[PDB]
RNA sequence: GGUGAAAUUCUUGGAUUUAUUGAAGACUAACUACUGCGAAAGCAUUUGCCAAGGACGUUUUCAUUAAUCAAGAACGAAAGUUAGGGGAUCGAAGAUGAUCAGAUACCGUCGUAGUCUUAACCAUAAACUAUGCCGACUAGGGAUCGGGUGGUGUUUUUUUAAUGACCCACUCGGCACCUUACGAGAAAUCAAAGUCUUUGGGUUCUGGGGGGAGUAUGGUCGCAAGGCUGAAACUUAAAGGAAUU
């Protein structure tokens, strides 16, 4: 069954520090602690260790990373922006 | 035994179109009502246009017109523009003059 | 001591039959077994060292060479970057922007890598406990936990006594002032409240 | 499209699925066509590549990943390499080539 | 063929401006207006005003060498009025009675693409 | 009155009527 | 109590080769001394000016051109083009009411390193024969012919360079052109260039400026 | 400068004005219309990618799968809230100059939040065609948007071909409009507000004199602001709608 109407994951730290910071840390825990999709391999056996390293179960590749989560909206700009740039010189 | 008040009735209006600003006073209003007109206007009054063919180089010159789209609330437009108020009946009509 | 993951990378001596290995900064979005191109006439891809100079106007590079050479000074933590926002192909000189929002000048020829640092997100998280705060510390340095002058002695500090807690002059203090002097807000321009645009120019 | 053509093959005609089966059925001649996912690492593809160049056989690279090509061959797992041994009713191998 | 300036005209509301210039525009003469001559601080925008300052800057003009104007005739413009004062024509007259020659006449107020939302608020200037 | 500023004046005088009731509660 | 034009120094600016005449105008700068000569105050400076007045037609009247002052020799200028541009009345007065406007921009770049940005329009006009009043496009046929201007601005740029652009301008060939590819999409009244900017100069070229004397 | 006029403000340390450049962020003028798309809210620079949708056409297929719908869901202007970024402009608050009997208002100059964006909340509006959706019938007229048909039709071509754009006739589907009342209505007005005491095509929602009161209370949603739901006591003979002089 369903155990926590609203906290979730940050149960674990009860009645202390205030819900707004523990619905922060209830937002970033999530994803900090969730499984993702290889790039390489097409399994979902990417997690983290070690804030900014993603690891493949399987396939065993690691990746650099965001802290609590694979890719940062900034890194996808990035690559998406360096696509483009690369692209304006060579086509 | 719920109990209201007045209420009211109506126009055809869109959805939704974009303001402008009234010349005169920068009042939003909608495109649609907006009152507008295109001031077309040559640069030298009429009289002057003597003087200054008399005084200029480059014969025929150019007599060229200045161009400009006023978009008038409705207060300022009846307070200034010649728009100015109507009968029920005459208030129907639409054309220009 | 550091949000931000490195990457052990391994290169070749040309001069000797060895393996010469670096410790870069991992960009966000290299892997292992990735190919890492370092030079003047790298292609332009995330990871490879390139100057800043051969990249283009736009480009979002990390660990870049105040002067080459240095072998990175700006641009290493988490989430940081600068951005080139023009060249000045005479006296190979190129003008970009750090992440604390200043402009700088730099020399064509010094090196950037490509992307941004990982790590990035670090400090939105609530670090939440005192504990958490204890072992982000340990691993660094002594700076903390901090107590306040207010909160000690007068031999202690210059806020410290008082029958109240208070700091009985301005904590606004020269950059003439002296060690020892220097506990406050050091050659504050302004204080208070940012608002409205700041940066401004 | 190639989609389409594939739901037909693997109704129709006679396939196998992955690396193992496409590098026995390719030693064997028996294979026409591979398909070859985009994800799959550079050495199998390019091993694929090699054997496919000795059997004069055709290599189609699929515009999608494993698990794609394993919904457009109508299975609930992921692959990474198919061959079309024998095409039925389709027309896939005049296609294209 | 004779020599040329460019006089430049700013007939705001509120004011006017008539300062000549090279054909380059980095080199100015002659600049004016009409709260130099009257001081009254209301009638700045008047024709008369304007009419004086023209007959100033035609005699400097006249004075360094200067023969022809062209005129860039402009408004406020922007998100204000973009509709030319009333000097302007007093002006215009002014200086072409004043000896000098005028060569061809444009308007340069400075029009946007809709940009940057007008002074007054949503219910605008009221009284 | 205007009824936007009755409507007003309601709510200002409702939220000052939970924050006294708060205090008993 | 000084008086700056006695030291004002009156000077010359002529035009290239390439229009009908040169003698365009005089500037004054100032004497050039010690301490900013004039020869740096004046090099950077723009002139604009009437096509009709350094062409002799008033077909002309609009299509103002800045020149851009490039080198000295003795009080004698020589200048190069810098833009063109239509005037305000004539884009007031070709923008009318009742038709549709097709504006087309490009940035490209010539046979030499000039790179410039290039902008044309075209207005809609009524067939002749036609009882509506209002002449407007689809919106599809407007990106088609957004479509071929584009494709012949970019062709009828690197061919030459900004010498045989100005050639191509002056007497107005692409919008012959633009007209003749525009025939089989819509009719197509007022077509022209109303800009040509540059944003990005080679660097300096003497030989191709000084070719472009008397 | 700014104004009705002023002052506040800036200014020979050289303002305002001119020219040449640069940066920043917002906004898409004119064209722009009794025109378009969208469930509405709403949507106007170019180009490309992604997927969607209507209408038309169809001697294509299924075959009654449909209509409206408490509960229950998605979207939902602006303001507002949370956190980052950005922060040019305008500008709740506030400060100031003036006007004024007063003026902590209108006017003027500054200007925080906000205005922009990203990720979440809120969920209201004269959210208005205060006209619920579906379906059928009933009067004329012309114009317009989209699609289709036909015409020895005009023009551009390559005189003369196809197409494209126009013209004529017709048609389906839309935004609407002009005229009239066979009708309807308290009238204002309405091609729907008609086909209703000659009262019944199907279906959902809401109202029962005005105030109190959309208040109190209780629940529920919400970070909050608040939203949804929602009385009674007590009071009162009028309140109100269209038109008339
Ligand atoms: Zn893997
Ligand atoms: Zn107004």
């Amino acid at each position: 069954a369903k155990r926590t109407k609203k906290v979730g994951i940050t149960g674990k730290y009860g009645v202390r520090y205030g819900s707004s910071l523990r619905r922060q840390v209830k937002k970033l825990e999530i994803q900090q602690h969730a499984r993702y999709d290889c790039s390489f391999c097409g399994k979902k056996t990417v997690k983290r260790g070690a804030a900014g390293i993603w690891t493949c179960s399987c396939c065993k590749k690691t990746v650099a990373g965001g802290a609590y989560t694979v890719s940062t909206a900034a890194a996808a700009t990035v690559r998406s922006t360096i696509r483009r740039l690369r692209e304006m010189v060579e086509a | 035994p719920k109990k209201r008040a007045s209420n009211g009735r109506n126009k055809k209006g869109r959805g939704h179109v974009k303001p402008v600003r009234c010349v005169n006073c920068s009042k939003s209003i909608p495109k649609d009502k907006a009152i507008k007109r295109m001031a077309i206007r040559n640069i030298v009054e009429a009289a002057a246009v003597r003087d200054l063919s008399e005084a200029s180089v480059y014969p025929e010159y150019a007599l060229p017109k200045t161009y400009n789209k006023l978009h008038y609330c409705v207060s300022c437009a009846i307070h200034a523009r010649i728009v100015r108020v109507r009968s029920r009946e005459d208030r129907k009509n639409r054309a220009p003059p | 001591g550091r949000g931000a993951p490195l990457a052990k990378v391994v290169f070749r001596d040309p001069y000797k039959y060895r393996l010469r290995e670096e410790i870069f900064i991992a960009n966000e979005g290299v892997h292992t077994g990735q190919f890492i191109y370092a030079g003047k006439k790298a292609s332009l891809n995330v990871g490879n060292v390139l100057p800043l100079g051969s990249v283009p106007e736009g480009t979002i590079v990390s660990n870049v060479e105040e002067k080459p050479g240095d072998r990175g000074a700006l641009a290493r933590a988490s989430g940081n970057y600068v951005i080139i926002i023009g060249h000045n192909p005479d006296e190979n000189k190129t003008r970009v922007r750090l992440p604390s929002g200043a402009k700088k000048v730099i020399s064509s020829d010094a090196r950037g890598v490509i992307g941004v640092i990982a790590g990035g997100g670090r400090v939105d998280k609530p670090l939440l406990k005192a504990g958490r705060a204890f072992h982000k510390y340990r691993l660094k340095r002594n700076s903390w936990p901090k107590t306040r002058g207010v909160a000690m002695n007068p031999v202690d500090h210059p806020h410290g006594g008082g029958n109240h807690q208070h700091i009985g002059k301005a904590s606004t203090i020269s950059r003439g002032a002296v060690s020892g002097q220097k506990a406050g807000l050091i050659a504050a321009r302004r204080t208070g409240l940012l608002r409205g645009s700041q940066k401004t120019q | 499209s190639i989609n389409q053509k594939l739901a037909l093959v693997i109704k129709s005609g006679k396939y196998t699925l992955g690396y193992k089966s496409t590098v026995k059925s390719l030693r064997q001649g028996k294979s026409k066509l591979i398909i070859i996912a985009a994800n799959t690492p550079v050495l199998r593809k390019s091993e694929l590549e090699y054997y496919a160049m000795l059997s004069k056989t055709k290599v189609y690279y699929f515009q999608g990943g494993n698990n794609e090509l394993g919904t457009a061959v109508g299975k609930l797992f992921r692959v990474g390499v198919v061959s079309i041994l024998e095409a039925g009713d389709s027309d896939i191998l005049t296609t294209l080539a | 063929s004779q020599v040329f300036g460019v006089a430049r005209i700013y007939a705001s509301f509120n004011d006017t401006f008539v300062h000549v210039t090279d054909l380059s525009g980095k080199e100015t003469i002659a600049r004016v207006t009409g709260g130099m001559k009257v001081k009254a601080d209301r009638d700045e925008s008047s024709p008369y005003a304007a009419m004086l300052a023209a007959q100033d800057v035609a005699a400097k003009c006249k004075e360094v060498g200067i023969t022809a104007v062209h005129v860039k005739i402009r408004a406020t413009g922007g998100t204000r009025t973009k509709t030319p004062g009333p000097g302007g024509q007093a002006a215009l007259r002014a200086l072409a009675r004043s000896g000098l020659r005028i060569g061809r006449i444009e308007d340069v107020t400075p029009v946007p693409s809709d940009s940057t939302r007008k002074k007054g608020g949503r219910r605008g200037r009221r009284l | 009155m205007r009824a936007k500023w009755r409507k007003k004046r309601t709510r200002r005088l409702k939220r000052k009527r939970r924050k006294v009731r708060a205090r008993s509660k | 109590v000084v008086d700056p034009f006695t030291r004002k120094e009156w000077f010359d600016i002529k035009a290239p080769s390439t229009f009908e005449n040169r003698n365009v105008g005089k500037t004054l700068v100032n004497k050039s001394t010690g301490l900013k000569s004039a020869s740096d105050a004046l090099k950077g400076r723009v002139v604009e000016v009437c096509l009709a007045d350094l062409q002799g037609s008033e077909d002309h009247s609009f299509r103002k051109i800045k020149l851009r002052v490039d080198e000295v020799q003795g009080k004698n200028l020589l200048t190069n083009f810098h833009g063109m541009d239509f005037t305000t009345d004539k884009l007031r007065s070709m923008v009318r009411k009742w038709q549709t406007l097709i504006e087309a921009n490009v940035t490209v770049k010539t046979s030499d390193d000039y790179v410039l940005r290039i902008f044309a329009i075209a207005f809609t006009r009524k067939q002749a024969n036609q009882v509506k009043r209002h002449s407007y496009a689809q919106s599809s046929h407007i990106r088609a012919i957004r479509k071929v201007i584009s494709e012949i601005l970019t062709k009828e740029v690197q061919g030459s360079t900004l010498a045989q652009l100005t050639s191509k301008l002056i007497p107005e060939v692409i919008n012959k052109e633009i007209e003749n590819a525009t025939k089989d999409i819509f009719p197509l009244q007022n077509i022209h260039v109303r800009k040509v900017k540059l944003l990005k100069q080679p660097k300096f070229d003497v030989g191709a400026l000084m070719a472009l004397h008397g």
